[PDB]
């Protein structure tokens, strides 16, 4: 049974690697969206 | 027409700090996220 | 410690419509040179009289 | 084994204190953009 008790922090590890990978997405969307400050039309529209 | 002209430039003002307002809630959400990895790692070595 | 280079008492109106248009957030060379060139024409027409 | 059980509240204060430093980071975002109402430009484009 201790064998069990052992595996399940294995399936434990599994849930907050999904959790850390969807953070990791969040972040490499928002960084992408913040470093791109306006766009090069949005540049276009205020020249307009 | 100078009346059309000024509100045409205070639209122009009103557009580029509605987009900086936007940037800053993106800012915001992009530490979220960047502290919810800090997290979820602290998280990983506790389950260690 | 309290001056501002944007607002000031007496500030004519040239300056505060070169300021409308320095007050987007892209300020390239065209852009701050247009509005110097608009400012100088505005400069030229009351130093003319 | 206790001395295990004793370390792993020391990584649970590490999860924790990245938690105290997320929520500083919210905190420090949203008292600037409370405490500039309008902006400097903001407060053009009404004059215009």
């Amino acid at each position: 049974m201790q064998e069990q008790a052992l595996t399940e922090l294995d399936a434990e590890k599994k849930i907050l690697e999904q959790s850390r990978a969807g953070a990791q997405s969040r972040v490499d969307s928002y960084r992408a969206l913040y470093d791109e400050n306006v766009s090069a039309e949005e540049k276009r529209t205020m020249d307009l | 027409l100078a009346a059309s002209a000024t509100k045409i430039t205070a639209d122009n003002i009103s557009q580029s700090e509605a987009w900086r307002r936007r940037r800053q809630e993106w800012e915001i959400q992009k530490n979220n996220a960047e502290s919810e990895i800090r997290q979820i790692d602290a998280q990983l070595e506790a389950l260690a | 410690n309290f001056v501002d280079p944007t607002l000031r008492t007496g500030q004519t109106g040239m300056m505060n419509t070169m300021l409308e248009q320095l007050s987007q957030s892209e300020l390239n060379k065209d852009t701050l040179e247009n509005g110097f060139r608009q400012y100088l024409t505005a400069f030229e027409q009351v130093a003319d009289l």
